């Protein structure tokens, strides 16, 4: 097995559009994930709130849907709860609250896409391991 | 007055606030206002456990016990609804707060008696027609006593209610019918009776204080054995303010 | 209960135990050191001292 | 001598989300229930029937529309003490 | 892989509880003790056969006299520890006996384990524990650990068994 | 400079410098150079790999947090506003190492072999009790001055970083240092156990600055004392007066100081700000209980009456003396004090009403931040417990500092035992072995 | 199973096929007679452990609510204890006895697991209530289920090795 | 580091290891004189 | 990128070079 263009082909928006990231986009797409996300989101779970993981199936049932690139990029700009009723920028790292989360300051628009892509590509690789927990270690 | 750094390590943190002996007044109760207990505190001073008399005709006696879990026994910052029943009698319905403390006492002989000193879901009422709370007002009511352990608790052999084994895996081919009471856990829920007698009243601030006497059952260990009847005596404090 | 030395401690005063019970049936009593356990401890310590003394003599 | 929790798995509790017993983290399996509506349901528990969840005071028209769409995923059984005590409905001690 | 071998014997055999491994531990640790206490004693009871601070130059392989004082070494440990060696030959033989015997004892234990004939349990305590859910020792606590090891490591440690354990059957404490 | 003449082998070659004041001077000055060298080279290294917006304790830094604590290059919340002071400290220390390195080499391989007949002031003898106390006095004054430099920095030159500063951590000038001996020496008489913590439990800069004022004057006065005086009779008969003996006395001292430093960086979050070093062990554990209390309360949980599996409170319980504390396994850490938690602390401990209504988002951010940055990491720097998978590259600076200085402290204790034992034997005349012909035991009566 | 399939091929009912199985043959198919299940200080005969075998209870056939036959995973010799897991003919897990009940999905209650016995003393009988079915499932990890006399020797229900094991060890 | 000192970035990443080399240098000098 | 390796080269050899120079010069080693 290898990192094929079919694997790196992730949903772009809410209407079925698709994009294919390069291998290098995925690689530093992981570095940036380890830079500002892995502290709470290592392995696809959430240490500060285990009830919510980064599994594709979970992101899909989120409001608004986060199972695409634009959905995750929008979340990294303005994060909300699982039903989207409240905005949680004051307790979740974002560009909107980059002042209290300094590691979100120097993240370009291109950087968020790589981060979003990595979250979508990994479960297509690790399967149930991504967002699984210690059970799948 | 006094900060955390003045009280820390002293044991005063387990003590309920006291009123000066000057506080023998009365607190007026208006029928058209709504009242609440902003803070309720219960400090036990004596744990009496009804022993179990052999088996003949004896009158069951409450023997003294020894606390072994140190000063971790008080219930504090309990708040709830202070209702004015139109008959004049008041009624306190407990809502939230530290309304439970696990306590272990040791009887003569060495037998330790674990219990859940609590006042959860307490509904205590007074005598009819109470225009003011005096130094004669006493509260009578009942409360719920949930299981000492919750459903996730596992015994030394890994058995439990909402979790764990359902048999003795150390005895694979043993007759499970005799170990039924030990293999099958049961969540208990009984009623407890408590009397809150007021002896001090500050009508200005709305603070009341006195002694109490509660009766409840002790831990039954998920239904493994029979619980002991416990009688808890101590002092209490309460601040009353309009809603 | 086939108790042999127990009644002899009881005969001369020792009626209490460190665990809290007394042979009279009373509870919540304080025998102090000279309980059934305290007496036993005394005779054991005494045994050891007499042993060392025997080695010397 | 019966395990009450195991026995409850033989009811609708083992099938759907019991509004009177099931842990609050279960409302994540469906859209627009967690955490706002989830909090309200558990707080206003128990209910005599499933459709009583529509009678919670303060619900907006969109919220009541979401509740109706998930009535098929909800159920109501007798309140089990072993499942509601210790605040287990908000945290039953399970994570990942 | 050896570390895995160690943990396997704990979870499945309860190899620590076996009195033959226990004797093996006493042989190894006891040997290391003897090794250290003999080498330190000799070096700190040496005779002065030179004037250099580095006392290694003061020895000759063909000399007849002893390089250290047995008499002084004997009085030291007799007052410090109570007993002391007084025979060099029995001493060095004892340094042979202790670790050799120990490894032989542990070998006997493994031969038993080959047939899963382990020292896994104490029957008197299992009967007590099964009847009394408030009885807990460090022995029972360790068994819970073994059961955890087994159920969590087996599906990957024994892939030929094709073990599939749903999360709900896995033995877990609270929270963790 | 060989074994036949000196009596020492090559693996103990530095023991030949015992009676050579000249070369020994060059050795110490050269080693001093190595110290100042590393202090500068590492600083430049840390600054080179430093990322401003990214936390210090996520970049494996130990020296920059020290400079930051002194108030240089940091602002409100411990945020880095200027990296230039870090550069100056690194450069100045580094350049100075060339100076100490120059005289270190000179005094060693071409300076006079002995200082005693170059100079009577610099030349010394180990067994000269007057000369040793005098040198001891000089260096005592030097240490006293250094302590006043910290005081001067805190009171006259910018100040220090106060993590307990109102409105959040910030650089603050200490204007009222604690001079009360009931407080300063009160720390010295505190228990080393839980709830007390000896001198480690110092929680305000006022006690720190005021403390270094005391030790400043004490060392100076003590310095003047040992310069003007000579060892009393009871002191002359108690100690061993030789080069190796003095070394062992210092080895025991540094060993003790090593153990003290180990406990400081692991427990204290005042002189070791959490914004720079990361959360302490107790701190992170309390933050987890804090983090899930907040999360559950938002869901509608009554954390005051929430009973746990064991019967104890799931979120809140009582300490043995009755203080309201965080529940769970963190009950052991109820003596933790941090600026992010104290706003919720009342007279009887944690106030449930402050918990229900007054908790702020910045407290929630800090709790989650410190929970996920607990000082637990592998040797190859994998963050979290041992069972954690590879992803986060993190080991808290506190872990590096506590572990390293315990290894050193223990070995220096061994050093004390080694060099003191030999100092006794040498001064008595049997460090080279038992005289075959005056074996002391053979002249003693049998034990039995 | 070969003898049963041969019986079903000859035109015998399921109750007849399993009834034609010798009790001596079913007894060999029981892990309590495995010499690698004893203990070093578990002394005495095997009857001191699981007890004295009285009779065969018959083969246990497990089915869910769909009517699909399920097979209990048997215990390996290395395991002092073993979870209860039921799979289909393909080996896909369909039912189990859960440790944690909060997120249980394969419990006997949910899947409606029943058990029918063929041959032995329980021939032609079927049990439906979950605590009873579980009890047989726990025995099904040992292989064929038998009735034991545990009162005569005061058996502690703990497996002991055969003279085959003891000879090999010695 | 300041952008003016970005020249010596590879040099900076080497400096911390230099003290350790002094420990190794002592063995070279001793090996050179044959461990007298 | 391997300027890396050039630094440790000259710095690392700087030590032994002194020893080599003091040897061929037969200095006070
Ligand atoms: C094996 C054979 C042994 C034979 C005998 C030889 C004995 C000595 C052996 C020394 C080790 C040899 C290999 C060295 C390679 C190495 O280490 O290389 C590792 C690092 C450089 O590698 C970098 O290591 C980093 C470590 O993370 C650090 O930096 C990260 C990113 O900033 C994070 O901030 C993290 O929190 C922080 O810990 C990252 O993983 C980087 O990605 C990685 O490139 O070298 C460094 O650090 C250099 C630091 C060394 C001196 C300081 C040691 C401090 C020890 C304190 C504790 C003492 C007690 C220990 C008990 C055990
Ligand atoms: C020569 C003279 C010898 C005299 C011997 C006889 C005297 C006894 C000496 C002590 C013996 C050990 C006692 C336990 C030491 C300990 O638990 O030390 C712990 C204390 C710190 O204690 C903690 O101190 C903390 C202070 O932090 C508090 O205040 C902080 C302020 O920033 C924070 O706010 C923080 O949140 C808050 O909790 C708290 O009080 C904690 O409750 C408390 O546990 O450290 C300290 O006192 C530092 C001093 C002890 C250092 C450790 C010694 C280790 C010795 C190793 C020996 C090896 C032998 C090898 C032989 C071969
Ligand atoms: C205090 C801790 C402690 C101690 C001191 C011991 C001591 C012992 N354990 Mg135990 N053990 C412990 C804890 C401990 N154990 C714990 C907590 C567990 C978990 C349950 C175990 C699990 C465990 C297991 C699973 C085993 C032991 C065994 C042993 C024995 C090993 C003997 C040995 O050296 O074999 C080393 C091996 C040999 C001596 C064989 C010969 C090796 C040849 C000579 C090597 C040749 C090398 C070659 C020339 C060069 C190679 C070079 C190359 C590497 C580059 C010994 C009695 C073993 C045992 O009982 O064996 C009978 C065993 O299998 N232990
Ligand atoms: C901290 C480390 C340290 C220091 C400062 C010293 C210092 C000293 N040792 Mg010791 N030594 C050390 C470690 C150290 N040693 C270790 C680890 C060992 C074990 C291998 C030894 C083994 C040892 C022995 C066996 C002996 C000494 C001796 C000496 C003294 C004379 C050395 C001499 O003449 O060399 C001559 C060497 C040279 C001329 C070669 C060049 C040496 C210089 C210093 C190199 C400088 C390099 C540096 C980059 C220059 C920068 C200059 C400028 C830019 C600042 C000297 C005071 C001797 C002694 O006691 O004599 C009385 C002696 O016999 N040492
Ligand atoms: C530990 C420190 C120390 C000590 C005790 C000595 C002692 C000695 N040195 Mg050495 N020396 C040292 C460090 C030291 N040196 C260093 C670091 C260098 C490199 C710069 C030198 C370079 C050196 C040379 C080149 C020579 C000596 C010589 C001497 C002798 C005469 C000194 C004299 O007359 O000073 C007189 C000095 C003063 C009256 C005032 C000095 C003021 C100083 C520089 C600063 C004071 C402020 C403060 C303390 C600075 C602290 C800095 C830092 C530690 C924080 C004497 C044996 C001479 C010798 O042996 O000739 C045969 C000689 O030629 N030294
Ligand atoms: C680096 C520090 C240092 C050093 C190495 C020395 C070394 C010396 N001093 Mg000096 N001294 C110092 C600092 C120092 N002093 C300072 C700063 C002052 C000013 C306060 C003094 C004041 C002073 C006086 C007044 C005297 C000395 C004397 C001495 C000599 C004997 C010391 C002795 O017997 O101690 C060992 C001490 C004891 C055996 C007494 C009991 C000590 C108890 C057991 C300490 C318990 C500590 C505890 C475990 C941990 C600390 C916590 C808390 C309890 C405090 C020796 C030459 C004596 C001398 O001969 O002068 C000519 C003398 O009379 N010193
Ligand atoms: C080859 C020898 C052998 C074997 C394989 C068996 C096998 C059997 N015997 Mg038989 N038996 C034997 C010899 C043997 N026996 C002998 C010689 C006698 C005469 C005394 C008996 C008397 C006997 C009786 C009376 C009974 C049996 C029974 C049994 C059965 C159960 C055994 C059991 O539980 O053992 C338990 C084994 C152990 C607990 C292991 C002991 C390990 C020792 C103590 C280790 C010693 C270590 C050492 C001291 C340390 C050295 C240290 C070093 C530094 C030197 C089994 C069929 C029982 C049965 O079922 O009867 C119907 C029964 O009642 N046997
Ligand atoms: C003559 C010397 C003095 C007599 C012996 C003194 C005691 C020595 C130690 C004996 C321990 C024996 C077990 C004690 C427990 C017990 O009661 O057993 C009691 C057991 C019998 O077991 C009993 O059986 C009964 C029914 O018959 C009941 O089931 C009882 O419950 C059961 O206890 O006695 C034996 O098994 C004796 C035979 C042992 C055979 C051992 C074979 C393996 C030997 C390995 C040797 C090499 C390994 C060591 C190398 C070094
Ligand atoms: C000095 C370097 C570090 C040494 C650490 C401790 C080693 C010695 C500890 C001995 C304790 C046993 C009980 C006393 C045992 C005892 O009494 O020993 C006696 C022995 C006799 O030496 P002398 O008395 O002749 O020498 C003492 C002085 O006068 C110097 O000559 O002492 C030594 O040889 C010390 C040698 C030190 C220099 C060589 C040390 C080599 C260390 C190797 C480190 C390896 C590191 C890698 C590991 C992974
Ligand atoms: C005695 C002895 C010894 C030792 C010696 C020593 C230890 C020495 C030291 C020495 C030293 C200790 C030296 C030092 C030096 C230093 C230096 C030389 C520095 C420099 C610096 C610089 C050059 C800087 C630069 C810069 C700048 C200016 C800015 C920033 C950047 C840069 C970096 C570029 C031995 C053992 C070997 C042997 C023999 C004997």
């Amino acid at each position: 097995a290898e990192l094929t263009p079919e694997v790196l082909t992730v949903p772009l928006n809410s209407e079925g559009k698709t994009i294919t990231l390069t291998e290098k986009q995925y690689l530093e797409g992981k570095r940036l994930f380890q830079y500002a996300c892995a502290s709470c989101h290592v392995g696809g779970i959430t240490k500060t709130n285990p009830s919510l993981d980064l599994r594709t199936e979970t992101l899909a049932l989120a409001t608004p849907p986060r199972d695409n690139i634009e959905g995750l990029v929008d979340y990294m700009k303005n994060p909300t709860t699982y039903d989207g009723e409240q905005e949680i920028a004051e307790v979740h790292p974002s560009l909107r609250s980059a002042d209290i989360f300094p590691k979100m300051r120097n993240l370009t628009e291109k950087d968020l896409v790589a981060i979003a892509g990595h979250i979508l590509v990994e479960p297509k690789i690790l399967g149930d391991k991504w967002g699984g927990g210690k059970v799948y270690y | 007055t006094l900060t955390y750094d003045d009280i820390v390590g002293t044991g005063l943190a387990n003590k309920c606030p006291t009123l000066d002996d000057t506080a023998r007044g009365a607190y007026p109760i208006d029928s058209s206002q709504t009242y609440r207990i902003a803070r309720l505190c219960l400090q036990p001073t004596t744990f009496l456990v009804k022993e179990e008399p052999k088996n003949k005709r004896q009158e069951a006696e409450f023997v003294p016990t020894k606390l072994v879990t140190r000063e971790t026994t008080s219930l504090d910052q309990i708040q709830g609804e202070l209702k004015v029943n139109s008959d004049g009698s008041l009624t306190f319905v407990e809502e939230d707060g530290i309304d439970f403390q696990p306590v272990t006492v040791q009887m003569a002989g060495g037998e330790r008696i674990p219990l859940l000193f609590t006042v959860k879901n307490l509904v205590a009422s007074t005598q009819p027609n109470v225009t003011s709370i005096t130094t004669s007002t006493d509260f009578k009511g009942e409360f719920n006593v949930p299981s000492y352990r919750t459903a996730n608790f596992l015994d030394p052999k890994g058995r439990g209610l909402a979790s764990g084994y359902d048999s003795a895996i150390a005895l694979p081919q043993a007759k499970e019918e005799e170990l039924a009471r030990a293999n099958v856990k049961r969540f208990s829920l009984t009623k407890g009776q408590i009397s809150l007698n007021v002896a001090k009243v500050d009508g200005r601030t709305g603070e009341i204080a006195g002694t109490f006497e509660s009766e409840q059952l002790s831990d039954d260990d998920m239904g493994a054995h029979e619980p002991h009847e416990v009688k808890i005596q101590g002092v209490f404090y309460a601040s009353i303010e309009p809603a | 209960q086939g108790m042999f030395v127990l009644p002899f401690m009881a005969r001369l005063g020792v009626t209490g135990s460190w665990s809290g019970w007394s042979i009279t049936g009373e509870t919540g009593i304080d025998p102090g050191f000279w309980s059934f356990e305290g007496v036993a401890l005394a005779h054991i310590v005494l045994s050891g001292l007499l042993f060392l003394a025997a080695c010397w003599h | 001598l019966v395990n009450v929790v195991d026995e409850k798995l033989g009811t609708a509790y083992g099938e759907k989300i019991d509004l009177n017993n099931t842990n609050i983290a279960a409302f994540i399996q469906y859209r627009g229930l967690y955490p706002t509506l989830a909090k309200l349901i558990v707080k206003n528990a128990p209910y005599e029937s499933v459709e009583d969840v529509l009678n919670i005071p303060g619900l907006t028209e969109r919220q009541k529309q979401i509740l109706r769409e998930n009535l098929e995923h909800f159920t109501v059984t007798e309140v089990e003490t072993a499942l509601v005590e210790g605040g287990d409905r908000y945290n039953n001690g399970l994570y990942k | 892989a050896i570390f895995r071998f160690l943990l396997f014997f704990q979870g499945f055999h309860n190899w620590t509880l076996n009195p033959f491994h226990m004797m093996g531990v006493a042989g190894v640790l006891g040997g290391a003790l003897l090794c250290a206490i003999h080498g330190a004693t000799v070096e700190n009871t040496l005779f002065q056969d030179g004037e250099g601070a580095s006392t290694f130059r003061a020895f000759n392989p063909t000399q007849a006299e002893e390089t250290y004082s047995m008499v002084t070494a004997n009085r030291f440990w007799s007052q410090i520890f109570g007993i002391a060696f007084s025979n060099k030959r029995w001493l060095h033989f004892f340094m042979l006996f202790v670790p050799v015997t120990g490894l032989w004892m542990s070998a006997i234990g493994v031969v038993g384990l080959a047939l899963n004939l382990r020292s896994y349990d104490f029957i008197s305590q299992e009967i007590r524990a099964a009847e009394d859910p408030e009885f807990e020792t460090f022995y029972t606590k360790n068994l819970l650990l073994n059961e955890g090891i087994r159920a969590w490591m087996a599906p990957q440690d024994q892939p030929h068994e094709n073990f599939v354990f749903p999360e709900e059957v896995l033995p877990r404490g609270n929270a963790l | 400079r060989d074994q036949e003449s000196s009596g020492f082998a090559w693996w103990a070659g530095n023991a030949r410098l015992i009676n050579l004041s000249g070369k020994l001077l060059g050795a110490h000055v050269a080693h001093a150079g190595l110290i100042v060298f590393w202090a500068g080279a590492m600083t430049l290294f840390e600054l080179a790999h430093f990322i401003p917006e990214k936390p210090m304790y996520e970049q494996g830094l130990i020296l920059i947090p020290h400079i930051a604590t002194l108030g240089w290059g940091v602002g409100p919340g411990g945020e880095v506003v200027d990296t230039f002071p870090f550069f100056v400290v690194g450069v100045v220390h580094l350049i100075s190492s060339a100076v100490l390195g120059f005289g270190g080499v000179y005094h060693a391989i071409r300076g006079p072999e002995t200082l005693e007949e170059y100079s009577s002031f610099f030349g010394y003898d180990w067994k000269d009790k007057n000369k040793m106390t005098t040198i001891l006095g000089f260096h005592l004054i030097v240490l006293g001055i250094g302590a006043l430099l910290l005081v001067a920095k805190a009171m006259f030159f910018g100040g220090l970083y106060d993590t307990w500063a109102p409105g959040g951590g910030d650089v603050r000038v200490i204007t009222n240092p604690t001079l009360d001996p009931r407080v300063i020496f009160g720390y010295l008489l505190k228990s080393p156990f839980g709830g007390e913590g000896w001198i480690v439990s110092v929680n305000n800069l006022e006690d720190v600055v005021g403390g270094h004022i005391w030790i400043g004057l004490i060392c100076i006065a003590g310095g003047i004392w040992h310069i003007l005086t000579t060892p009393f009779g009871w002191a002359r008969r108690a100690f061993i007066w030789s080069g190796e003996a003095y070394l062992s006395y210092s080895l025991g001292a540094l060993s003790m100081m090593g153990f003290i430093a180990t406990c400081f960086v692991w427990f204290n979050n005042t002189v070791y700000p959490s914004e720079f070093y990361g959360p302490t062990g107790p701190e992170a554990s309390q933050a987890q209980a804090m983090t899930f209390l907040i999360r559950d309360q938002k869901l509608g949980a009554n954390v005051g009456s929430a009973q746990g599996p064991t019967g104890l409170g799931k979120y809140l319980m009582r300490s043995p003396t009755g203080e309201i504390i965080f529940g769970g396994e963190t009950m052991r850490f109820w003596d933790f004090r941090g600026p992010w938690l104290e706003p919720l602390r009342g007279p009887n401990g944690l106030d449930l009403n402050k918990i229900k209504n007054d908790i702020q988002p910045w407290q929630e951010r800090r709790a989650a931040e410190y929970m996920t940055h607990a000082p637990l990491g592998s040797l190859n720097s994998v963050g979290g417990v041992a069972t954690e998978i590879n992803s986060v590259n993190f080991v808290s600076p506190r872990s590096w500092l506590a572990t390293s200085h315990f290894v050193l402290a223990f070995f220096f204790l061994v050093g004390h035992l080694w060099h003191a034992g030999r100092a006794r034997a040498a001064a008595a005349g049997f460090e080279k072995g038992i005289d075959r012909e005056s074996e002391p035991v053979l002249s003693m009566p049998s034990l039995d | 199973n070969r003898r049963v399939q041969a019986s079903l091929a000859s035109g015998a009912t399921l109750e007849e096929a399993w009834s034609a199985i010798p009790e001596k043959l079913a007894f060999y198919d029981y892990i309590g007679n495995n010499p690698a299940k004893g203990g070093l200080f578990r002394t005495g005969p095997m009857n001191k452990g699981d007890g004295i075998a009285q009779a065969w209870k018959g083969h246990a056939v497990f089915r869910n609510k769909e009517g699909e036959e399920l097979f209990v995973r048997r215990m390996p010799a290395f395991f002092e204890s073993f979870p209860v897991i039921l799979t289909d003919k393909n080996g896909v897990v369909k039912a189990d006895i859960p440790f944690r009940r909060a997120e249980s999905k394969y419990s006997f209650e949910q899947q409606g697991v029943t058990v029918s016995f063929y041959g032995g003393e329980l021939n032609g009988q079927t049990f439906t209530d979950p605590p009873t079915v579980k009890s047989y499932a726990r025995k099904a990890i040992f292989g064929e289920i038998f009735e034991f006399d545990t009162e005569t020797l005061n058996s502690d229900g703990i497996f002991r090795t055969s003279p085959r094991g003891w000879f090999t060890f010695a | 580091l300041p952008e003016a000192y970005a020249i010596f970035d590879p040099l900076v990443d080497v400096l911390p290891v230099i003290p350790v080399l002094f420990l190794a240098l002592a063995f070279v000098w001793q090996a050179a004189v044959g461990f007298r | 990128v391997i300027a890396q390796l050039t630094m440790i080269a000259m710095i690392g050899i700087a030590g032994p070079m002194i020893i080599f120079l003091l040897a061929v010069r037969r200095g006070n080693l």
